[PDB]
RNA sequence: AGUGGGUAAGAGC
RNA sequence: UUGGAACGAUACAGAGAAGAUUAGCAUGGCCCCUGCGCAAGGAUGACA
């Protein structure tokens, strides 16, 4: 999906500030979801890794 | 010992069943029951039942 | 249930017909006789559905159930095995990255089949036992269709 | 090479001549929502037809480079906890024989469900040295049984 | 059964029917807006939606059978007399059969084939359904002249076909319908397509 | 919730957990006027003749039947507890609280994929059985 | 057996070996000895 | 290249494993030919042993090429699976003694190899007599290295013995795992 | 009269008899008056059957093998004979 | 008429001739499957309560859901509009407690 | 690429066998002037692991020409058409006497 | 900021 | 001698994995082929 909209709509991503917030809130969104499948409890500081 | 002459006795009883002719109408099958002295139905069988019954007293006869 | 009791009722009316060309029940005797038997088809069509009992879901199994082998099942194994093209494509290398040559899905790959270290100097061939055919009815449909 | 819109890749493409009688594909790609339960995010544009317009080489060099490389990460991982001598000569196995032969044994809901997350369990074990560390999950810890 | 008794499921089915549509309607638009909701709300959701959709259409289809078609006579003169202008003005030619000796009669239908074999290029599963889709275009393209023959059949004939499924995907702003057809048909149309 | 048998008292309960042999008894501790157990309900309806053969319903209201809320905590609006062998059978759901199902699923699947498992776990002699699907979280989106 | 009443002087808790659970204590009365 | 396609061969099995690397490149023409390794030693080393080969090949003063029949004349009255697994069995004794196999042979001065092949022309019982006799010897000499009674074998065993199956384990405390 | 029968009862009759027959030899076997039925093995089935045994000797299996090929043959061609 | 049988070589009337044969091939394992058919058919066990417990169970259900029934609006589980059971905790401590208690309880 | 296109439109061998009341029977050589196998490309897998056999082989057999032109079209249908020119002029320093390597 | 969502089940002594 | 606790307490135990696992033959289905039997039935050869 990422590399979808970020190929289809290069050089509109930048002007749209609210898409850069949704794709990093999206991103927020996966992460969690992952690190809820391996613990049932947020970690405090997850590594990028 | 006894128990394969049983089961031999049985074998050749059911054998002979399988190569007995039974009348297919229900009145006949009835009348033949009758004559033999045996209730026509047991508990409520069907007539499939009724005429397996016939024919397993034939064999044993 | 048109078409169907469209044929049902010609085939009466024939009968219908050969009877009054020659003059016969002209109170219309057979016409009742025909017609009753008609509405009954009719009805029997058009009867609610029986009651039919659902299928309880079968408990789950242990222990062992023996299953016999043999040609049959020598054809299912083949039919159902995994393929050498098929195990080497579930083998991804260590490290070596690969681009991904396809756009419509990152979430495919080849694995080491094409890759390079994958231990095979020729390439894999492709196992016909896993050729795809059409079923036995599918079969006799396209013959109808032909 | 990877510059012109219709890629110069595919001036080079396997079916070229195949290729060049497919018109209206893209159409046929927009339109293709209706015919496949699944949305595809490249519904504008065709790998075959069009080439590959981004590259990943550049952004997965520079990913692997900023994490402090292949050494780095494998610390973070188990790698060193299989004493394997090097990382050159490796490859993953995507399912486990049994999990592999286990994709089609007529299972029910709940067992296929269970049987699913099996790659997560891999997964978590690759990864142990570092989401199994006390400064990502505060609180107490418990050792096991044995 | 009873006349008092159908009333009073009749009545039953009324209200139940009322309270049926006001959720479909009041949850999709609350999916609508962002809301966070569950997976079995939006799949029970979108099955409501689309028995209310198809029940539209069929009324839709109803009404277009007993009222007649809605373009008027004056106005498809209109279009068509456009159309043929434009044609005419364009020295267009019409589309010919496809015919028995045609040059790129085989180009199309492997075109054809890999379209509609791109919709398994990644399911590593397959039902009934798709290994008989795939059994087809396997046997197609083993004989290909064949399978040109039963489509030059079904086009010059074949006028009445089997039932196509209907589905819909939700894209929480919109359903997107996805229409199943058969795999004989498929291969045909998109033959036609390419072409 | 009508549909279901229900039982008066609690040696009818401790009768019915005796009862089964083969299979597993799923009880829905509540009252049949609340929502949540009205949801319960309905489920358990639904699925009440698909699992016939390894299961069994029985439904029990502890106003009436109270001799449990002390030692089986009995307290939220609606729970479901699982025997086999005269033996209560836990589930490790995610949510902490392995005893009882305390909450409403809207999914028949997931409650037969439940009893299900719950049926191959204590039918090889295991007390806890590890829920197929996880509830630490609603997956709400 | 559905239909019959209980046997008098019979404890539901017992007369089958059930052993009960506490998940916190914010839950259920105060345990009395 | 030089056999026609119809004979061309699909399977190509080496004892070694030192040809799966190179077959492979020079068997790159031909992709639907699976190369095939062995790791079970069939003892086809040993068949210059025969006093028909060794003779030839070292009175060869030039390099070329021979055809032989392996079979001789078995095919007559055996399929080519019997044939085969009675070939096998002759080499595994004559890797084996190379002596006392030759011994076992003939067993009768009657029996004479004609030069038009290599084996001794044998009626059937004199052919399944000289068979159990190759076995029990290849049995004997397997006990004879290894101190096993050849009744101590089992069927699965003697059979993994004429194949070329062994057993040792230099570091057994992986019995940890029970 | 004599009356004939549609195909499908000299289907069903034809298949009856031989699961008649099937089932009679099979309860013969359980009860122990029949020896446990061998294995039909032919030249392709032979590696099949008897391949832990053929490298044992593989001459004699050919032989038994070809006994069993030939008694089967040789029963049938008694048939047809007794049967001329 | 009389016809004979070609399954089974008898003299039979033509009148029931065409029935004759239709019982005359019926095969033993339609009887055997009937028989499993009907045993597992009485192996069933009444998953559903009876027509008196569900009125029963409709009738409490209303005494108390006067939201949707009666006349008189009462809260969620009122019905409107001496002796307290004692229970057992679930600990063997206290079982002879309880034992005691139901004994004097009794009548 | 074939110039009608705008914007929008191996180990082969040298030495044969003849096939046809003795034990031996030989097989006389024979030679073929041409041994021109076509591209064939996609049937290697492992790019480097062929390089390095040829490699090898190139080393081991320096006047085999059937080396250096399996090596050759190797690196041709790999892309890497300058070491294949380089292949083959090393070949053709190696193997002047077949014209084979020349062609 | 914060509690939890982190109970292995089993055998009798 | 005489009590708290027992939803506790150690000892033993721990794969809390995952399965109704896999080899052979025959029956079963369609298609032949071949032999015999049964029911019949065709075309054809042969003087004084």
């Amino acid at each position: 999906a990422l590399i979808g909209l970020m190929t289809y709509f290069r050089e509109a991503v930048v002007n749209t500030q609210e898409l850069l917030d949704l794709l990093v809130k999206c991103e927020n969104k996966i992460q969690t979801r992952i690190k809820i499948g391996l613990n049932s409890k947020m970690p405090s500081r997850f590594p990028p890794v | 010992s006894e128990r394969q002459a049983e089961v031999l006795a049985e074998f050749e009883r059911r054998k002979r069943a399988r190569q007995i002719n039974v009348s297919t109408d229900d009145s006949e099958v009835k009348a033949c029951l009758r004559a033999l002295g045996e209730p026509i139905t047991l508990f409520g069988e069907g007539p499939a039942e009724r005429r397996e019954r016939l024919r397993n007293i034939l064999s044993v006869v | 249930l048109r078409r169907k009791a469209a044929r049902l009722v010609a085939a009466k009316c024939t009968l219908a017909a050969r009877v009054d060309s020659f003059h016969e029940s002209t109170e219309g005797k057979v016409g009742y006789e025909l017609k009753d038997e008609i509405e009954r088809k009719f009805d029997k069509w058009q009867e609610p559905p029986p009651v039919k009992q659902v299928k309880p879901l079968p408990a789950p199994l242990d222990g062992q159930r023996k299953k016999r082998g043999g040609r049959r099942y020598r054809k299912m194994k083949e039919r159902l095995g995994l393929t050498e093209i098929r195990k080497q494509a579930n083998r991804m290398s260590f490290g070596e990255i690969e681009e991904d040559a396809y756009q419509e899905d990152l979430g495919f790959s080849l694995g080491h089949l094409g890759k390079s270290g994958s231990g095979r100097v020729r390439q894999t061939q492709v196992n016909e036992a896993t050729k795809a055919r059409i079923s036995k009815t599918l079969q006799r449909t396209l013959q109808k269709q032909s | 090479w990877d510059r012109g819109i219709p890629r110069i890749n595919t001036l080079f493409q396997k079916d070229r001549h195949t290729l060049a009688y497919d018109k209206g594909w893209r159409v046929r790609t927009d339109f293709k929502q209706y015919q496949v339960l699944k949305q595809n995010p490249f519904w504008w544009t065709h790998q075959r037809h069009d080439g590959k317009l981004w590259n990943l080489n550049n952004y997965r060099t520079d990913m692997i480079q900023a994490l402090g490389g292949v050494e780095g990460i494998l610390e973070h991982t188990l790698f060193k906890g299989t004493y394997f001598p090097t990382w050159e000569g490796l490859f993953w196995e995507k399912a486990s024989g049994f999990e592999e032969s286990m994709k089609w044994k007529k299972l029910t809901n709940a067992q296929r469900s269970g049987l699913n997350q099996i790659p997560n369990r891999r997964f978590t074990l690759w990864w142990s040295p570092t989401i199994n560390r006390a400064n990502v999950y505060v609180g107490f810890q418990v050792q096991l049984d044995l | 059964l009873p006349t008092p008794i159908e009333n009073m499921i009749l009545r039953y089915v009324k209200a139940k029917a009322d309270w049926w549509t006001n959720t479909a309607h009041y949850n999709r638009e609350r999916i609508r807006r962002g809301a966070t909701v569950d997976k079995t709300v939006c799949k029970k959701n979108l099955g409501r939606l689309t028995r209310l959709y198809l029940k539209a259409e069929q009324e839709r289809q109803h009404n277009y059978l007993k009222d007649g078609p809605y373009i008027t006579a004056e106005e498809a003169v209109a279009v068509y007399t456009t159309t043929v202008h434009w044609l005419e003005s364009r020295r267009f030619s019409p589309i010919p059969f496809p015919p028995l000796s045609y040059k790129h009669d085989t180009k199309l239908l492997i075109l054809a084939l890999e379209r509609l074999k791109e919709a398994y290029s990644v399911k590593s599963r397959l039902n009934q359904s798709q290994r008989e889709e795939l059994g087809l275009i396997e046997q197609a393209y083993d004989n290909p002249h064949e399978a040109l023959s039963r489509i030059k059949r079904h086009l010059l004939t074949q006028r009445a076909f089997k039932e196509v499924g209907i589905e819909f995907m939700d894209l929480y702003s919109h359903l997107v319908p996805v229409y199943d057809v058969e795999p004989l048909e498929k291969i045909t149309d998109a033959y036609l397509d390419q072409y | 919730s009508y549909m279901l048998p229900h039982l008066h008292n609690g040696w009818q309960v401790d009768q019915a957990i005796l009862s089964e042999e083969d299979r597993v008894v799923v009880i829905r501790f509540g009252h049949d006027w609340d929502p949540t157990c009205m949801k319960m309900d309905e489920v358990l309806y639904s699925i009440a003749e698909k699992v016939k053969n390894f299961a069994v319903i029985y439904l029990v209201d502890i106003t009436e039947v109270p001799d449990f809320n002390k030692m089986y905590e009995l307290y939220d609006p609606c729970t479901v507890m699982f025997f086999f062998r005269n033996k209560h059978i836990m589930i490790d759901l995610g949510t902490g609280n392995n005893n009882k199902i305390n909450w409403a699923m809207e999914d028949k699947q997931e409650m037969v994929d439940i009893i299900e498992t719950v049926y191959r776990g204590a039918r090889k002699g295991r007390g806890l059985v590890v829920s197929p699907k996880d509830y630490s979280t609603k997956y709400r989106y | 057996f559905l239909g019959m009443p209980a046997p008098l002087g019979y404890v539901p808790g017992l007369g089958r070996g059930a052993t009960g659970f506490t998940t916190r204590s914010d839950i259920g009365p105060a345990r009395d000895a | 290249r030089s056999l026609p396609v119809e004979e061309q061969p699909k399977q190509i099995i080496v004892t070694r494993k030192g040809m799966l690397d190179p077959l492979e490149v020079h068997l790159l023409d031909f992709p639907n030919i699976v190369i095939k390794g062995s790791e079970l030693q069939l003892p086809f080393q040993a068949c210059l042993k025969v006093e028909k080969f060794g003779d030839l090949i070292l009175k060869a003063t030039e390099p070329q090429m021979v055809l032989f029949n392996l079979y001789d004349d078995w095919l007559k009255t055996i399929s080519s699976y019997t044939a085969f697994s009675r070939l096998i069995l002759i080499l595994r004794a004559l890797h084996v003694n190379n002596d006392r196999a030759k011994v076992i042979l003939k067993p009768d001065k009657t029996t004479i190899t004609e030069p038009h092949h290599i084996w001794p022309t044998l009626t059937d019982e004199e052919w399944i007599k000289v068979e159990v006799q190759l076995k029990d010897l290849i049995l004997a000499d397997y006990g004879k290295k290894n101190n096993v009674n050849v009744a101590s074998l089992t069927q699965s065993e003697i059979r993994d013995i004429i194949l070329g199956m062994e057993i040792s384990a230099p570091s057994q405390q992986r019995q940890q795992i029970a | 009269l004599g009356v004939y029968l549609t195909k499908k009862e000299q289907k069903k009759l034809r298949r009856q008899t031989r699961r008649e027959a099937q089932k009679e030899l099979q309860e013969k076997v359980r009860l122990g008056l029949m020896p446990p039925p061998e294995p039909k093995v032919r030249i392709s089935n032979l590696m099949r059957v008897l391949g832990t045994e053929a490298v044992q000797d593989p001459t004699k299996v050919e032989a038994h093998v070809r006994a069993q090929m030939a008694k089967r043959q040789k029963a049938h061609e008694e048939a047809n004979a007794a049967r001329k | 008429e009389y016809l004979v049988s070609p399954i089974t070589g008898e003299k039979i009337p033509a009148s029931k001739m065409q029935e004759h044969m239709r019982i005359g091939l019926l095969d033993p394992r339609w009887l055997e499957q009937r028989d499993r058919s009907i045993r597992e058919k009485q192996s069933d066990d009444e998953v559903y309560a009876p027509g008196l417990d569900i009125e029963s169970s409709l009738k409490q259900l209303a005494e108390r859901r006067t939201d949707i029934f009666g006349v008189e609006e009462t809260a969620i589980g009122k019905k409107i509009g001496p002796e307290e059971k004692v229970t057992w905790d679930g600990h063997s401590g206290s079982m002879a407690r309880t034992q005691q208690a139901a004994q004097a309880n009794i009548t | 690429v074939d110039p009608r296109q705008t914007q929008f439109g191996r180990n082969t061998l040298m030495d044969m066998r003849l096939s046809q009341q003795t034990v031996v029977d030989p097989k006389g050589y024979l030679t073929d002037l041409n041994s021109m196998i076509p591209t064939h490309g996609g049937d290697i897998n492992d790019i480097k692991k062929a390089r390095l056999l040829l490699k090898s082989v190139r080393e081991t057999n320096p006047h085999h020409p059937p080396a250096w032109i399996a090596s050759a079209r190797l690196e041709e249908v790999t892309g890497k058409l300058q070491v294949a020119r380089n292949l083959i002029m090393k070949g053709t320093e190696m193997c002047p006497k077949s014209e084979d390597v020349w062609l």
